[PDB]
DNA sequence: ATCAATATCCACCTGCAGATTCTACCAAAAGTGTATTTGGAAACTGCTCCATCAAAAGGCATGTTCAGCGGAATTCCGCTGAACATGCCTTTTGATGGAGCAGTTTCCAAATACACTTTTGGTAGAATCTGCAGGTGGATATTGAT
DNA sequence: ATCAATATCCACCTGCAGATTCTACCAAAAGTGTATTTGGAAACTGCTCCATCAAAAGGCATGTTCAGCGGAATTCCGCTGAACATGCCTTTTGATGGAGCAGTTTCCAAATACACTTTTGGTAGAATCTGCAGGTGGATATTGAT
């Protein structure tokens, strides 16, 4: 019987895939143990946490199956995420509802 | 294949201004508009196909866009990267 | 019946219509010839995968859109409601893509 | 050729926030495109940040540093707390 | 008999005198002192090499510059010649660096 | 410190920016921008700092930032 | 005999092999690659410092400055476009003041 | 503390035997081919990860170079990148 | 057109900061000759998926009429930024302990590397499963004319 | 405001594609176990070069004044959105040949991996050397008032 590293590691992400992906990424000779561990927690954290957001737009609309307009929703309402993919376009999610006020008829 | 560029019909360029909450579009608009996307698409195509050139293939892959995509920080998500 | 909306009115109806949904919005078969004919123009014999042809489209549409806003926003910048080319311009300009 | 993803445990995770929510395939896949990239961008901070210091070896410390440059103050927070904790943990065991 | 030069003239004489050189025109001290007041909020009791702080001003002040330049398009754009804060705001969101 | 960063400077800057005419509320928005441009590069330059160890922002840390900040600068090594 | 001798260039071609190692681009180096970037480094080092060297000649200067770096690149479309996120130190900026700022007549 | 310096100098007497270069000069030239050797390092490194090969050969820089710069230069930037290889090979 | 108050320009001059020619030192390169190793081209080919062609049909593009609103141009007031001269406070510039960055060395905790044993993530793949897209009617807004 | 014409929002209904579930082969991982190598933290040291103190320079702050610029108000008409009729061509469904992407075996040019030797680019403490920053003078252009 032997222990995964994810599982040594309290993680849900794979310590050994990405171990063994840091190396043929080839992005330093050698690459510490702890490395992959780490990285796999936050990779397997911001997975979490956008998933988290999505769901719930996906709830908001009575869906059950989260779709990319749910994870487009999500992003571009959270304010970090939405920074870190300021530059990243996620196919079929559309855009935030939004209208400038000048375009609106009437006054008051 | 020769003015496919006008395929880009006005209803669609119409379309577009609107999910980009424009109310209004001057009637210079349009051929400004196809202007604009010739040179978007032959700047990714080029490098695309310069991607699909060095692997030494006839078929430009998804990937070779997304690869053409992210050099110009135009990344793309949902096609393979 | 003699009923008639007054202008704006529907663009209105247009947008919140758009930017509600999420489909692309330029035709599917023209797109693509254009792809075809702007990447042979630029080499010849050459084969694309449909999800190919697709990643353009979304990622061209995705741009194009982002685009416009940046634009309709230089228009109100100008105490105007109505995108002109020379708003398409200064966004570029400024965009990086021009200046 | 077995191309792998990251798709089953996205889906783990998934399962964690909203057990009884699911995902479509175009989902799945962004979701995957979102993990590689992130993936690249530390690590890329990682190669470079070990490469200005003369280090041959990228480790926990320089997975941390370069999520501290990457991530967005706050996330960057919680990133950091997940990350510290699972290593630790990772550590203790055996 | 006083000689006075209308608005504007002296201005222009600046644009031109100024576009000509390259000496930075933010004062060293007063600079110096602000990135230190600033750096003082992420790790106390740094140091700057020189060329650290010269660095800095050298690209913050291109940046503010060339930010200017954008400010100065978009006031034009809006038909004015004299750059408002709304102008840098426009420029900024454009840029993609404001929301 | 931030008001050491003085008009007739900030002036300076928008004439090599070719501004002939400049509303007097532009001194303080112009502040802001700068205050918030330093911060992004000087927290990046110091976590460079930390990483290594040093007690002192080198030239290099700055360099490397701006890089990240999208703003490569040449004359310094970066 | 040396590399950049054997290739007939003015750059390092075994510093340049060197660094790239150093660099973790890939496991392995062709042994042209140095050779192929030595050249191309070289060829746009000439390239602006011809330019430049104009600068400084209609300047009437004889010693190249960063002012004559920034006019050298900045003028040409390429350079420009190549350096197009990049800023040089004590450049400066091209002379330019938008026409609907010059008084009338 | 290693830097093209010393190669630029060449380079521009070849151009400009009369021409003379400030230090700053120098130095951001040299920050110049420092940030061109990455770029193109970098495309490099790449191409070959995408197409799974573990070498990064002339091959790689070329259409390393042809994706990173503008028309023309990259159009003598190959030239002068293939001459070298050529001269190279035939040699003792 | 008319001064004249000033800014700009040109040719000349000079000394000194910063570029340079210098001789020496040497560790780190860079090259040379030998032996080992392996990435990836070539050739045969399984087989995915790309171009293509057919055919029916309605979702949409095209083209027009037409009126009102929004752009553009003109006019004009009064708010405010530019130009100045005024008074001097802060920035700049040269000098000296010492905080560190950087060179050098040490020994061990941690990272290769090669060997087997083992578990899992992928997938063809026939099966099973189920959210919801899309058609629907009807109760509820929202618009715009009067 | 009353009201008619419509668009809109909503829940119920359910074939069907697209998702969840699986038995099963499984090659490629991923893990366990020594053997061998080594990167890099440590503690000790030294000489940069940086923060600090003092003094002569050289802006910046200031209040006054009025010119000229933004923008409010008013107007003319050009042009763009709405609505409608017509019917084209995109879309959907399918079937098919076969191009070319991609999997596997084979073996050779090229690359790694030392070992040994020759060379060079960086640094340094020294000496002569020089391009040009500014400083003067006098001619000429520019601006602004009358």
């Amino acid at each position: 019987k032997a222990k995964t590293r994810s599982s040594r590691a309290g993680l849900q992400f794979p310590v050994g895939r990405v171990h063994r992906l840091l190396r043929k990424g080839n992005y330093a000779e050698r690459v510490g143990a702890g490395a992959p561990v780490y990285l796999a927690a936050v990779l397997e954290y911001l997975t979490a946490e956008i998933l988290e957001l999505a769901g719930n737009a996906a709830r908001d609309n009575k869906k059950t199956r989260i779709i990319p307009r749910h994870l487009q929703l999500a992003v571009r309402n959270d304010e970090e995420l939405n920074k870190l993919l300021g530059r990243v376009t996620i196919a079929q999610g559309g855009v935030l509802p939004n209208i400038q006020s000048v375009l609106l008829p009437k006054k008051t | 294949l020769r003015d496919n560029i006008q395929g880009i019909t006005k209803p669609a360029i119409r379309r577009l201004a609107r999910r980009g909450g424009v109310k209004a579009i001057s009637g210079l608009i349009y051929e400004e508009t196809r202007g604009v996307l010739k040179v978007f698409l032959e700047n990714v195509i080029r490098d695309a196909v310069t991607y699909t050139e060095h692997a030494k293939r006839k078929t430009v892959t998804a990937m070779d866009v997304v690869y053409a995509l992210k050099r110009q920080g135009r990344t793309l998500y949902g096609f393979g990267g | 019946k003699p009923h008639r909306y007054r202008p704006g009115t529907v663009a209105l109806r247009e947008i919140r219509r758009y930017q509600k949904s999420t489909e692309l919005l330029i035709r599917k078969l023209p797109f693509q010839r254009l792809v075809r004919e702007i990447a042979q123009d630029f080499k010849t014999d050459l084969r694309f995968q449909s999800s190919a042809v697709m990643a353009l489209q979304e990622a061209s549409e995705a741009y194009l859109v982002a685009l416009f806003e940046d634009t309709n926003l230089c228009a109100i910048h100008a105490k105007r409601v109505t995108i002109m080319p020379k708003d398409i311009q200064l966004a570029r300009r400024i965009r990086g893509e021009r200046a | 050729s077995r191309k792998e993803s990251y798709a089953i445990y996205v889906y783990k995770v998934l399962k964690q926030v909203h057990p009884d929510t699911g995902i479509s395939s175009k989902a799945m896949s962004i979701m995957n495109s979102f993990v590689n990239d992130v993936f690249e961008r530390i690590a890329g901070e990682a190669s470079r940040l070990a490469h200005y210091n003369k280090r041959s070896t990228i480790t926990s410390r320089e997975i941390q540093t370069a999520v501290r440059l990457l991530l967005p103050g706050e996330l960057a927070k919680h990133a950091v707390s997940e990350g510290t904790k699972a290593v630790t943990k990772y550590t203790s065991a055996k």
